[PDB]
């Protein structure tokens, strides 16, 4: 209803393309009627505006809670808006070497800021109702919206002056911003990391958390096994491994190895290492801590990241923008859902992978999940306790 | 007095200009009755020759929008499916109204009605309502009727307004006398939007006819469907017949439309002659069986729990009852997929398990409580062991057989003192000629010649004569990740009759161990039986 008093910036999406048109899911009740609430004091408060079939647009809505959290917090997947929004107009590589590091949902403060009058009809979401008893309520935005890239990308202007009176007397705080989030960390005692936070959200207040520790964050490298009876079966398990390692290391070499196994035998006679595969296996052994040849980052391409199944409630990930030069590996286990639910652990794998990846390079990776889509599609927003989505692939073939 | 909705044409695109189809003196006489009617009731107003568009008029009156409407904008329908009747709770006051002309009262934006230019075969016709044929009015009309209907629902919250298309659905809790009033100053309320409801298009007693369901007091069954048979199809009644068949198919799965309208790839008039190809014929044919089945159900109480409960049938067919109280069902349907590469029953279980959750959101909102032809150990083994990530929600198993089974299980380590075949298969260019065969650390070995095969189905031949071939424990190492990947992804059926036959050997087996190496790699057991097939 009432326009913006401060002035808007003209905002445009990528060459040739048009708004997305995303067909809107089945919601629970208990999401519908937590959307029903919240978007009417957003309208009330001028913030969303309904529409009507004129728009062809279309992006999906539901609602999570955040860890521990008792409230509902919209949440829309402009996942297909970002895509073909502009890009803007740097990373803080330091956030990744603090001891204690914050997550602040910092995007009530972009519904100050109003969105670009002839963009607006790009945020066009609708609210469906239980068994279609009435047509669901469309709107779209008059104000920067949660979860749209642009939103923070605007509101930097603001959001500096807001935070330097902080950040210079505090000038070893780190203070990122993705989405609608704040990542701040020190390297300071956690008693007096606990009210430097408070206190930059108090601040926050007078214009108008979730922990984490990045220093101790680990890497799981490639490891053989080194049992000390080899059968048949425990050197051949060996060799795949190895031959698969020299995709990633060339100077790998599996045939002394396998010359212990020439001949037609049984996989679980035990095999003795002649010792000039041993000095194979030792250079092997030691020819997988160098550094991977031709590793880095680039921000101009997508991060990917694979996950695996190992079972008994652990997790593989890999980090990578092309093959066999991994940014990052590692491995979870013992996550909410562990040996109950492999949905909602792929989930939280999902949410703790992509937070490490905004802390180490500023950037959500692209996700290769092993499940099949219907399954996936079926619960994931059940358990998402993240106020950003990533984008994902599904893997059907089974590896190793 | 309704605000009017605004209609861009399509992107550097024009009006329709489709020339009129010249006729008799039998029904363009009644045209001009029917138009003087709908002018003097205001739904057309009249312009001469200054704008240029047109749009065929046939013959009651039809209009042929079909090139305005591939010039029209896109609408969002904002509808994710029709109600269904077993979303209904039980109220003490029933009601369905149906507006009078629904379309014929809704104004078009003024810019736009130039576009819907027509001439009688001259008076010229613009129209200045919401014209029947045309693509936005489905789409504009439900969004005027529902905040039209809004300050009364909000000045009413003891009653439920339940709309679609033309029928209201009015149900309440309430006395019929304060039931009774309260409808007429919903009529009263449409009456001075224009929107009259006639009173034996509306609906007093009860079967109450909503959408095509019978709503008795304590129980609802579908409208039995019925289309014609005649024998001269024409595209319209072709229209309308991929229509009203294609919103059963809601209610009625397996109701598919792919024939008919494959019919109009063309510029056909719409009164011409339209030949049935012999695809059609069954199209209609094989669910005109389907259609004169009956379904009922019961309706929605939110204070009992949903108990979804699936059965196995033959072919891959599965059949599942929703209901709240034993045997008092809201919704039964049947599910029927087998996958084009492997399935097992597991995996359609699972499928359809998150099948009747969907459409459960769909209607209720929640998630039900399932009953499935498992057991825990059944499933337990499969999850935790299954490569992929999956889960089913919170269920428990009823003994309704055919249960639901592990066929068979791969071993995790190798069996001591059991025979180690080495497979593997080969193909040689051009030849039409195939090897597959095995070699055994015990000296066994043996190859076959194969006639027209791919270098997969080699490697499979070979692991399948290797299960021939061996006793009751064995341990198989192949070269190809593709077979092992297939007998990993644990199928208990096939379209590829190998396969099936690998399965078949895989049941009667006691211990299997399936195991990988890198091809061409000095490993002892494979070079061997490779070099054989070279
Ligand atoms: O002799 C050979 C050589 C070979 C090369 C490549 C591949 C291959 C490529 C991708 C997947 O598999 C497979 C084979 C193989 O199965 N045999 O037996
Ligand atoms: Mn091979
Ligand atoms: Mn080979």
């Amino acid at each position: 209803g009432p326009i913006s008093p401060i002035e808007t910036v003209p905002v445009k999406l990528k060459p040739g393309m048009d708004g997305p048109k995303v067909k809107q899911w089945p919601l629970t009740e208990e999401k519908i009627k937590a959307l029903v609430e919240i978007c009417t004091e957003m309208e009330k408060e001028g913030k969303i505006s309904k529409i009507g079939p004129e728009n062809p647009y279309n992006t999906p809505v539901f609602a999570i809670k955040k860890k521990d959290s008792t409230k509902w917090r919209k949440l829309v997947d402009f996942r297909e808006l970002n895509k073909r929004t502009q890009d803007f107009w740097p990373h803080p590589a330091g956030l990744k070497k603090k001891k204690s590091v914050t997550v602040l949902d910092v995007g009530d403060a972009y519904f100050s800021v109003p969105l670009d009058e002839d963009f607006r009809k790009y945020t066009a979401f609708t609210i469906p109702s239980i068994n279609n008893e009435t047509p669901g309520i469309r709107y779209q935005y008059n104000v920067l919206p949660q979860g749209w890239k642009g939103s923070p990308a605007i509101f930097q202007s603001s959001m500096t002056k807001i935070l330097e009176p902080f950040k210079k007397q505090n000038p070893d705080i780190v203070i990122y911003q993705y989405m609608d989030d704040l990542y701040v960390g020190s390297d300071l005692e956690i008693g007096q990391h606990r009210t430097k936070i408070e206190e930059l959200r108090q601040h926050l207040l007078r214009w108008g958390g979730y922990e984490l520790h990045p220093d101790k964050w680990t890497v799981q490298p490639i490891v053989l096994p080194e049992k000390d009876s080899w059968t048949v079966n425990d050197i051949q398990k060996l060799v795949g491994k190895l031959n698969w390692a020299s995709q990633i290391y060339p100077g790998i070499k599996v045939r002394q190895l396998s010359k212990l196994l020439r001949g037609t035998k049984a996989l679980t006679e035990v095999i003795p290492l002649t010792e000039e595969a041993e000095l194979e296996l030792a250079e092997n052994r030691e020819i997988l801590k160098e550094p991977v040849h031709g590793v880095y980052y680039d921000p101009s391409k997508d991060l990917i990241a694979e996950i695996q199944k190992q079972g008994q409630g652990q997790w593989t990930y890999q980090i990578y923008q092309e093959p066999f030069k991994n940014l990052k590996t590692g491995k979870y286990a013992r996550m909410r859902g562990a040996h109950t639910n492999d949905v909602k652990q792929l989930t939280e794998a999902v949410q703790k992978i992509t937070t490490e990846s905004i802390v180490i390079w500023g950037k959500t990776p692209k996700f290769k999940l092993p499940i099949q889509k219907e399954t996936w599609e079926t619960w994931w927003t059940e358990y998402w306790q993240a106020t950003w989505i990533p984008e994902w692939e599904f893997v059907n073939t089974p590896p190793l | 007095p309704i605000e009017t909705v605004p209609v861009k044409l399509k992107p550097g695109m024009d009006g329709p200009k489709v020339k009129q189809w010249p006729l008799t003196e039998e029904k363009i006489k009644a045209l001009v009755e029917i138009c003087t009617e709908m002018e003097k009731e205001g739904k057309i107003s009249k312009i001469g020759p200054e704008n240029p568009y047109n749009t065929p008029v046939f013959a009651r009156k039809l209009v042929d929008f079909r090139e305005l409407n591939k010039r029209t904008q896109d609408f969002w329908e904002v509808q994710l499916g029709i109600p269904h009747p077993a979303g209904l709770k039980k109220k003490k006051s029933v009601t369905v109204l149906d507006v009078g002309d629904a379309y014929f009262s809704v104004p078009l934006d003024e810019d736009f009605r130039k576009y819907t230019a027509f001439t009688i075969p001259g008076i010229r016709y613009q129209y200045n309502v919401l014209p029947q044929g045309w693509k936005g009015s489905p789409a504009i009309f439900q969004s005027s009727m529902t905040k039209i209907l809004e300050p009364f629902k909000k000045q009413n919250p003891d009653i439920v307004i339940y709309q679609y298309m033309d029928d209201l659905y009015v149900g309440s809790d309430l006395e019929i006398g304060q039931h009774r009033t309260k409808i007429e100053e919903l009529r009263q309320h449409l009456l001075r939007w224009g929107l009259t409801t006639p009173d034996k298009k509306h609906q007093k007693e009860p079967p109450f006819l909503w959408m095509g369901y019978e709503l008795h007091p304590d129980k609802w069954t579908v409208q039995p469907i019925v289309l014609p048979e005649k024998d001269s199809w024409t595209v319209n009644d072709i229209q309308k017949l991929v229509g009203k068949l294609n919103w059963a198919s809601q209610i009625y799965p397996g109701i598919k439309v792919r024939q008919l309208s494959k019919l109009l790839r063309g510029t056909k008039a719409l009164t011409e002659v339209i030949p049935l190809t012999e695809e059609a014929e069954l199209e209609l044919a094989e669910n005109r069986e389907i259609l004169k089945e009956p379904v009922h159900g019961v309706y929605y109480d939110p204070s009992k729990d949903l108990i979804a409960e699936i059965q196995k049938q033959g072919q891959g067919q599965w059949t599942y009852q929703i209901y709240q109280e034993p045997f008092k069902n809201l919704k039964t349907g049947k599910y029927a997929r087998m996958r084009g590469a492997h399935t097992n029953d597991v995996k359609q279980l699972t499928e359809a398990v998150q099948k009747i959750t969907t459409e459960s959101i769909v209607i209720w909102g929640k998630t039900p409580k399932f009953k499935l032809p498992i057991q825990k150990e059944t499933w337990e083994t499969w999850w935790t062991e299954y490569w992929q990530a999956t889960w089913i929600p919170e269920w428990e198993f009823v003994n309704t057989p055919p249960l639901v089974k592990l066929w068979y299980q791969l071993e995790k380590e190798p069996i001591v003192g059991a025979e180690t075949f080495y497979v593997d298969g080969a193909a040689n260019r051009e030849t039409k000629l195939g090897k597959a065969g095995y070699v055994t650390n015990k000296g066994r070995q043996k190859v076959v010649p194969l006639t027209n095969t791919t270098n997969q189905k080699t490697e499979l031949q070979a692991i399948y004569l290797a299960l021939q071939d061996s006793g009751l424990e064995v341990n198989i190492v192949t070269d190809s990740q593709y077979a092992l990947g297939i007998i990993q992804a644990q199928p208990d059926k096939s379209e590829s009759e190998l396969v099936n036959q690998i399965i078949e050997q895989l049941i009667k087996k006691e211990k299997v161990y399936l195991a990988w190496v890198p091809a061409h790699k000095g490993i002892g057991g494979n070079e061997q039986v490779d070099k054989l097939v070279s």
